């Protein structure tokens, strides 16, 4: 990812590994929780649904550029609930 | 003699041939189409399709699909010169074709044949969509009567890397990528304008 060039299918490379990774982060966290911490079994794939939803308005921003933007988006949301879900389960923790 | 669209070709093809096929990376990847990379999250590859002489090839077939991908495959194997040329010809329709004429509604013609200002147009379509406002706003109260390709070139091109941070405000760890390309293709587009070639 330092030599993308500016050639975008690297640039969306990129960003999507990044958005795997932290998928994997978030999703593998909520299985490593005990019954105990009530995750509902479909918590993650609901939250991964509506943050495609709103990340994939992008489809009414042209070119290249609404690409780049909708891929942006999923990552940045992810990585949000990746810090969510770890201050929730922190929160439970501290009680 | 110039193929419209070579200034930008690194860009949006990189030397890619018309049967790659790329797999995303995520629950949300999808997959990625052809010399273009034309992606099924955004129904770009699925546009195609309907608008391709393949299209019942891929009847009942879902990108994104081990199916759909060998029928993809088998067309790249089998008819490579037509895929390709067919492939452009879409992105040609979809991006420039639409610029050209969004830019006509503006009151911008370009009712000629040269190759510099006719690779901007078609670069920017492909970047910023085929109905983007990018060029009419960094042309926006000059005189068009008494001004020459060079200057164009050089506005659009400025007004690409100036507003880069505005326009990608989404995505910063980008911006020195972005900035650079617009640089780099002005470059590129003053050489090939002095070079005064001819397209289509």
């Amino acid at each position: 990812c330092n030599d993308t060039s500016g050639v975008h299918q690297k640039i969306l490379v990129c960003i999507q590994n990044e958005i795997a990774k932290s998928e994997t982060q978030i999703r593998n966290n909520i299985s490593s929780k005990s019954i105990d911490y009530g995750f509902p079994d479909d918590f993650y794939s609901k939250q991964r649904l509506a943050i495609h939803e709103k990340c994939m308005l992008y489809i009414n921003v042209g070119g290249q550029r609404g690409e780049l933007l909708m891929n942006q988006c999923e990552l940045s949301m992810l990585q949000g609930l990746d810090i969510y879900i770890q201050q929730y389960i922190e929160d439970v923790d501290n009680s | 003699i110039w193929p419209l669209g070579k200034t930008s070709e690194k860009y949006e093809s990189a030397g890619r041939g018309p049967g790659v096929i790329s797999t995303g990376n995520g629950d949300y990847g999808g997959a990625s189409y052809g010399c273009y990379q034309m992606s099924s999250n955004l129904g770009v590859v699925q546009k195609y399709i309907q608008s391709s002489k393949f299209k019942e090839f891929f009847s009942g077939l879902n990108p994104a699909t081990k199916e759909f991908n060998v029928v993809w495959q088998d067309i790249a194997s089998r008819y490579p010169q037509e895929f390709r040329e067919e492939q452009h010809q879409f992105i040609k329709r979809t991006h420039y074709d639409i610029q050209i004429g969004h830019l006509r509604g503006k009151g911008l013609l370009f009712e000629h044949n040269r190759a510099a200002v006719h690779d901007l147009i078609w670069s920017t379509s492909v970047q910023f969509g085929g109905r983007t406002n990018l060029i009419f706003n960094a042309l926006n109260g000059q005189n068009m009567e008494s001004m020459t390709d060079k200057d164009i070139i050089i506005l659009v091109q400025d007004y690409k890397l100036v507003n880069t941070e505005r326009l990608f405000k989404s995505s910063p760890s980008w911006w020195s990528d972005l900035k650079k390309r617009a640089v780099s293709e002005k470059k590129a587009l003053l050489e090939l304008e002095i070079d005064g070639l001819e397209v289509d």
